[PDB]
């Protein structure tokens, strides 16, 4: 069984470096992103049409402008929501079809 | 596609079998022809002796 | 002779070659290559795999259609919940219901699926399974081609699998005397009020964000349905429209 | 007073120079006009350091940089071939289109200039090579950009209302097996350089 | 099931990337498809998917489960049990499984697409030469590092054919903005009120 | 085919086609090659319906349309020459350059002394006739974009170290000067009116 | 090569016989019957209809 012990730290080293979920939990800005994403997908199960998703996201992010402790978009929340959707697609958090 | 491949192989195998049989016959006949060329020299030697 | 025989079945390889001694080389070269491919050996494996995959696709699609039908049937219950709130006549509220369409195309599909399921067990290297799958895919393709026909919609369109019926319910009890289905009755005024009423109820339900019984966008647009309606039935229409939370124009 | 080249010949040569190629299937008159005085057209191109190839089997007449003393480094340096050089992602897409073109040629023989492909078939192919950003719209935008750039070279008709395109017959001559071997040797060279 | 969906995506992508392999005989590609599908089926998530599929043949049980779910969430206790979102999800879980399995079937059909593509290769002589060349080139292509930007936009020595000369810069082709378009339209914001008397009797 | 045209002649012709002009000031060799080979040059252009207009005093060579009048319609649609219509700002700058170059040619004679002007002189006039885009930086960017584009059409050079350009003699042969000066008059009228 | 080709294009008029010289009588009977009767008869039926 010790062979699994030796090999296992390779598995966890890889995941901590590679797998999306763990990387997300690691990042400094994890809680905001996780809360927003949960809010989006929670209220619908069919997969959000992209325009509706980005509008709802730009609405959600505006609520968190009060959370000044992390990034606040000073001039254009819609651009911010679009950028965050692009980013989360880049991290394989969200795949759109 | 698999069906047609099966049919093609089935039909082609007899061609190869006949080809090899004919090749065997052809080497046999070529050597036999080579024999006919040596006949005059053998009987010529016998005649001289 | 056998060279010509091979040409009779060739497709795309022996075309460049004749049927004589000089062509034997290429014949046997391709025979070697064909035997190297070893494709004819796969026959049963690939036939059974095709059976499995196409069966999975067909059964999944059919079950998906059935579940769409069930989703619609539950939408009917939702709208019935909305309609129970308001009265269609003073002592009555309107309610909906659905029957199951009986049609030739759907019946043929049922028979073919019965045969397909019966065709899994037959120990025949999957030939009967393939036959059943072929006939079922034939049905599907035929329907998808002539989509405007009644059978094609009955098969591939969920809602056409159901017949919609409307009835008038006793407020205090399950008592029912009314039915708009099968034979519409052709009433020149009652059909109009019924249609406008059900449409208003459905439109309100759609307009109301989930949970709330009150539409958020209260405005609605309407027309000479009133002209087809008498004074009393038009007043019933306005009363129902106001009661469902709709402001109207 | 002075000689005027046949007005129709002038029209045909200028049009062929403008579009770089000329297909009987859609412009038969000028195609035939050039085919009627090919010596004349070739002479006309000689000052331009250009040349005219032919493919009557598929019905194409295409321009090609002359080679009498042209530097073998790259004919692209010629000042009048205005469109820019091809690149290797475009080359991968060119290879896929050429494979589809030869498949269609086998299917219908030389058939007609309508060697068509549905765009939805390209996405699975390039997905393997250029990657999978996971956004169908993004990959579609990338594919359409590549197709538009290829149409800039004239090898594919732009997308239409049915999302279908016609591989222009000119493709057969750009992916000429000789050119394919040249590019393949260079690609093996680069793969070796990848070490 | 979401995990099954990825497993099948990757199986299909491996099938494609291997299909590029020139040395693969047609029989080899058929064998690879069959064996890969078998292996994906046998793996644990494959067993989950297979059992769910078998439930579809025995549909009456899935229908009974959905019916019972319907009767369950209607009971008043259900209201306390869960928020409306969860009631909505659970009742249509039976359908949702049907939907998700469809995604795998799409990948399987997609892979069969490329299998069919590779079946038909009884090429003519010249077609066969170019096919060898193209398969070799594509195999060589896989090993490049596509994700990098600079790799993609590198030039290639492909010769220029179909060359078109254009944009001959004759100064006499120049035309200039002409300002006769300045015809103005008044902004008639006035209230075009009505006249009640004009209305018919 | 037959022997080739002189490599120098073909090089000069292709240069003149790429740029639409040749200069004795910068390219006296190709310029004198074209001049010493005028019949050959025009013969090469004859199939194209092209020709070369000249001005030895201005050291200017340039391409010009050889087309017959109204063979298809009274307005020429030469396939190899697209007639771009500039936007308002480019037209204003073209008129400014035309009139300033004419004035400089009055002062020094025709083509005797190169016409010159400074960027700093231009920018205020562009701000006057067009309006401030928002800053001096935007004004300089817009002016340099206009200058780069016009230099693309061979009309102007690039600014030197002192940031002065030289007006290309090609300006003397613009198509519709009446349109240019009418637009300039209308522009001054409109700056007078809109205030 | 000729008679094998005929059997391929055949439509039930030559399958009853093989592809050797002993089958020549059937080949010739069918040839003449079809040339004289079949062609004019079928052409006239086609024209009339």
């Amino acid at each position: 069984m010790e062979e699994n012990t030796r090999q296992r730290t390779e598995n966890y080293i890889s995941a901590k470096n590679q797998h999306p979920a763990w990387i997300l939990l690691a990042t400094r800005r994890a809680p905001l992103v996780l809360s927003a994403l949960k809010t989006l997908f929670e209220k619908s199960h069919d997969g959000i049409p992209l325009e509706e998703a980005i509008q709802s996201l730009s609405s959600i992010l505006i609520e968190h402008v009060s959370q000044e402790q992390y990034d606040i978009n000073q001039d254009n929340p819609f651009l911010q929501a679009s950028r965050e959707l692009r980013e989360w697609i880049k991290r394989r958090l969200i795949v759109e079809r | 596609e698999l069906e047609t491949a099966r049919k093609q192989q089935q039909s082609l195998q007899p061609v190869a079998l006949s080809w090899e049989k004919y090749q065997k016959q052809e080497r046999q006949l070529a050597d036999w022809l080579t024999l006919e060329s040596l006949l005059p020299l053998w009987f010529a030697q016998q005649a001289s002796h | 002779k056998r060279m010509s025989e091979a040409k009779r079945v060739d497709t795309g390889a022996l075309v460049e070659a004749g049927a004589d001694l000089d062509d034997i080389p290429v014949y046997l070269q391709r025979l070697q290559e064909l035997t190297e491919e070893a494709l004819p050996e796969k026959l049963n494996r690939f036939l059974d795999y095709l059976n499995r995959s196409s069966d999975d696709g067909v059964t999944q699609l059919l079950s998906h259609i059935e579940h769409e039908v069930l989703v619609i049937e539950e939408r009917l219950n939702e709208l019935n919940e909305t309609m129970f709130r308001v009265d269609f006549q003073p002592d009555r509220y309107l309610r909906l219901d659905t029957k199951k369409v009986v049609h030739e195309s759907l019946r043929t599909l049922e028979k073919a699926q019965r045969q397909l399921n019966a065709a899994r067990f037959v120990d025949d290297n999957g030939e009967s399974h393939y036959k059943a799958l072929q006939v079922l895919v034939a049905q599907l393709r035929d329907a998808s081609e002539r989509n405007r026909t009644l059978g094609a919609k009955a098969l591939l369109d969920p809602r056409f699998r159901l017949e919609f019926a409307v009835s008038v319910m006793d407020r205090q009890s399950g008592n029912v005397i009314e039915s708009r289905t099968g034979s519409q009755g052709g009433s020149g005024g009652e059909k109009e009020i019924i249609a406008s009423y059900v449409l208003t109820a459905s439109l309100s339900y759609a307009l109301s964000p989930a949970g709330s019984r009150y539409p958020l966008f209260g405005t609605i647009i309407l027309d000479e349905a009133f002209s087809r309606s008498s004074h009393a039935v038009a007043g019933r229409i306005i009363a129902a429209l106001r009661e469902f939370g709709l402001h109207a124009v | 007073s002075e000689t005027r080249t046949l007005q129709k010949i002038r029209e045909a040569t200028q049009e062929l120079l403008k579009y770089g190629l000329l297909e009987e299937a859609s412009k038969p008159n000028l195609y035939r006009i050039v085919l009627s005085h090919p010596e004349e057209v070739t002479r006309i191109l000689e000052p331009l350091d250009l040349d005219i190839g032919i493919d009557e089997i598929r019905g194409l007449l295409y321009v090609k940089v002359r080679l009498d003393e042209t530097p073998a480094q790259d004919e692209w340096a010629h000042p009048l071939v205005r469109r820019q050089r091809l690149n290797l992602e475009q080359s991968l897409l060119v290879a896929i289109l050429r494979q589809h073109f030869v498949a269609w040629e086998q299917e219908s023989g030389t058939g007609a200039s309508q060697a068509q492909i549905a765009i939805d078939d390209l996405l699975p192919q390039l997905q393997i090579y250029l990657g999978d950003p996971g956004s169908e719209s993004k990959e579609r935008t990338r594919l359409l950009t590549l197709l538009d750039q290829l149409k800039g070279h004239g090898l594919v008709t732009s997308p239409d209302a049915h999302e279908r395109i016609v591989i222009r017959p000119i493709i057969a001559h750009l992916a000429d097996p000789i050119n394919l071997q040249a590019l393949l040797a260079w690609l093996r060279e680069q793969i070796a350089q990848q070490t | 099931f979401r995990r099954v969906e990825d497993s099948w995506r990757e199986a299909d992508r491996a099938l494609r990337q291997s299909i590029i392999g020139e040395q693969y005989h047609r029989g080899d590609i058929v064998e690879r498809l069959l064996n890969d599908q078998d292996a994906l089926l046998n793996t644990p998530e494959g067993r989950v998917f297979d059992s769910f599929q078998q439930q579809l043949r025995q549909s009456s049980e899935l229908k009974a489960m959905s019916e019972r779910l319907r009767v369950i969430l209607s009971h008043p206790s259900a209201s306390d049990a869960l928020n409306r979102l969860q009631r909505h999800d659970l009742r249509w879980l039976v359908k949702r499984l049907v939907d998700e399995s469809q995604t795998v079937l799409q990948a399987r059909a997609r892979s069969e697409r490329d299998v069919r593509g590779f079946m038909k290769t009884g090429l003519a002589a010249e077609h066969h030469r170019v096919g060898h060349l193209l398969n070799e080139f594509l195999n060589l292509a896989l090993k490049l590092d596509w994700q990098r930007q600079m790799i993609r936009k590198q030039e290639v020595p492909l010769p220029a054919v179909g060359v078109a000369v254009t944009g001959i810069p004759a100064i006499e082709r120049l035309r200039f903005k002409e300002v006769d378009d300045e015809a103005e339209q008044t902004l008639d914001l006035s209230n075009h009120a009505a006249d009640l008397t004009q209305i018919g009797d």
